[PDB]
């Protein structure tokens, strides 16, 4: 869903888990539907991390 | 508790959508929910059982997680899953006996097993899945404080209790007016009688009232008023007060009068239906108040004229009734009904493995005591045996 | 309720700790709570009253912040921050005021008060402050369904009740045998008699007892026991059962035997007393059954031997009596005791402003009725109303 990470470090770590083979398939599901949220109307924003 | 309920539903749901020959989207997010269950649940000891003849069970848990790929699911898969399946609808069995079986004076509310006490843990939140049973629904509302409700068909409201009353009376027993009464389960059958059939009363009437004092408010109650109890319409021989003789009663039935049935919440008239019978509403009340009246009949044929003399001998006892069921109602406390078998389910958990008598049930988890005393604490810890037995029969036929 | 005892408590903490001279250490984390109070509040409108004869008023909040960059803080400071409390403090008032002059069959616990439903929004939790005063403290427990205690110095737990049962009487009343009492607040005054002293009783002992039963569950409450009842040991003349004609009592106290006081809880026997006085405790318990005897003194002197004749005249009437106190107690629900003024206040407030008898409370706030019959709506409604009254007594006297 075009989505986006909090840090440069966040963005590697969740690369190097989505692609490892021990991870639990929930844990990969979640890394790849994973969004932000920004709102501009409240001047707000949310990023995982 | 919602962990508990979480795993007994999560389980009934693998064993129903998971079967040969369904699409992998089917299941997709239950083989999530089931994987989160197994993966929670690894590592883990649970020791149920050891009360009364309840047998001391351990329980341990490292089960390999389901990986779908096929596109539909085959017979491996499915005995795969079945395997785990049924040690878990096991170990949910086990853990639901043991929290049956068991009661607390003080805070009957929290879970008295060590096995739902370990399940209450944090890590275990994982499971919760959706709480969508009716009791598990009302159960997060009350632990909330938010307004619960139960629906019952036919509810076991009214204490058993069969007994009458004599107002007027003498040794021979042979002039006596009152009331006889069965108040049973949802029902209560109700019948005032007058040997003289009022011919020295004032007006001619004689006034009988029955008041019931519900131990719960019911509300959005459909009752069913009908104008005769049959039970107290044949002859009888009933023991004396004290039990010292017995009575001989011969009842000819007239309609009641001036029936005036009141549902009351707080000492004021809720509800009240005058002359009406068949199918009513009372909407919230407390209890119950049945007034009718004897009124000797204003003109007789010489049958009827036969009947009622002025002299001593009343060989026909003049008698009037009405019968009051509870079709279905609401109550935000915890009762037993002619439809859930959870009451049947406790008890016979109960009884099959011989728990002593706990502190706070009556012996035998005997209704009747139960609705009698119906305190605070029973609630509590009827309300949890009854929510766990439901979680219990989600699994167990 | 969590918001208004969070805004009653950060106003009576600025009361106390913003004077003159203190240093600014003292009341940092004060002032913070107090800042986001208002930072919260502003911009906001409320409306309260408009029930009875309580006044209509508006309340606007536009208050600027306090300073923080002072060592000691100064008259100034003082005089900027008593300007804001005053009108916080007023309209916390009229807040409560509003909340207590209203009830609800339905959701008794809910807020009535729109003022209280408007801060029972999410925006306004930020200013929840500490909830450490027993009653908010039992207000939260009851929200998360936990235990529940409340300790009291003497409870009102009776509701009152000067009677008198005849177990033997006939019309002349010259020849009786019985019991008089009087239940009140937190003392039972009970005193079996018999006019005949026994004479023709089996063994020369005549059984009384006594049955009370709570309306709920005291805990761990002390309670003096005495062997006399000075209340019915004086010449009376008491109007018969129904009114028609008068009796005279005229009694001669013996001491109570085999005295029995047993406190019961669901009908079983918690704690027993066998012929014991002074201080006792019951520790878990709802109903007393108090069980004594009037036996006929085996040996007598002349001048008691004139006393106890054998025919029928008995110009004195052997009586023998128990006196009970609660000196304190725990209960789980709300109720009115020797100490607490939350009773008085919210019937003041009631009766100051003409508050319309509502479907709930009964008129005046009778303590007699409320505690008579004490339905569960009655309960929510008693706690919800008695919480916010000793919030408003937080600040108010
Ligand atoms: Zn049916």
């Amino acid at each position: 869903d075009a989505g986006k990470v909090v840090d440069s470090e966040t963005a590697s770590i969740c690369d190097a888990i989505f692609q490892d083979e021990e991870t639990e398939g929930a844990v990969a599901r979640f890394i790849a539907e994973m969004r932000q949220r920004v709102q501009a109307d409240r001047n707000v924003v949310n990023y995982p991390s | 508790m919602d962990v508990l309920y979480s795993l007994s539903k999560t389980l009934k749901d693998a064993r129903d959508k998971i079967v040969e020959g369904t699409l992998y989207s089917n299941v997709s997010d239950l083989i999530q929910q089931f994987n989160q269950m197994i993966i929670t649940m690894n590592g883990n000891e649970f020791q149920t059982g050891g009360i009364g003849n309840l047998p001391i069970r351990n329980w341990n848990f490292n089960f390999g997680l389901l990986g779908t790929t096929l596109l539909n699911l085959d017979a491996n898969y499915v005995e795969t899953a079945r395997n785990t399946i049924d040690y878990f609808v096991d170990f949910v069995d086990n853990v639901c006996m043991d929290e049956m079986v068991r009661e607390s004076q003080r805070n009957g509310i929290a879970p008295q097993s060590d096995s739902l006490r370990k399940l209450s843990a944090i890590k275990f939140k994982r499971i919760n899945f959706d709480n969508s049973s009716e009791y598990i629904e009302n159960w997060n509302l009350q632990n909330r404080r938010q307004r619960t409700g139960f629906t019952f068909h036919k509810p076991n409201i009214f204490p058993y209790s069969a007994s009458f009353t004599l107002n007027r009376s003498q040794p021979a027993h042979d002039n006596l007016m009152g009331t006889m009464w069965l108040n049973a389960g949802s029902e209560i059958q109700v019948a005032g009688f007058d040997y003289s059939c009022a011919i020295n009363a004032p007006a001619n009437i004689q006034q009988f009232e029955h008041i019931v004092p519900l131990r719960r408010v019911l509300t959005t109650a459909t009752i069913t008023l009908l104008p005769d109890a049959e039970r107290f319409s044949f002859p009888r021989v009933i023991n004396s007060a004290d039990g010292a003789t017995t009575w001989f009663f011969n009842p000819v039935i007239l309609r009641p009068n001036n029936v005036e049935v009141e549902f009351l919440l707080n000492g004021q008239i809720i509800n009240t239906y005058q002359a009406r019978f068949g199918t009513i509403v009372a909407r919230n009340f407390d209890t119950i108040r049945l007034s009718f009246q004897l009124m000797r009949p204003p003109n007789m044929t010489p049958a009827v004229a036969v009947l009622f003399p002025n002299a001593q001998p009343f060989e026909h006892h003049a008698t009037v009734g009405l019968t009051l069921r509870i079709e279905s109602a609401v109550c935000e406390s915890v009762l037993a009904d002619a439809s859930e078998t959870l009451l049947a389910n406790v008890t016979s958990v109960r009884q099959e493995y011989a728990i002593p008598v706990g502190p706070v049930f009556p012996p035998g988890m005997n209704w009747t005591d139960l609705i009698t005393n119906y305190s605070p604490s029973r609630e509590d810890n009827l309300q949890r045996v009854f929510t766990v037995a439901s979680i219990r029969s989600m699994l167990i036929k």
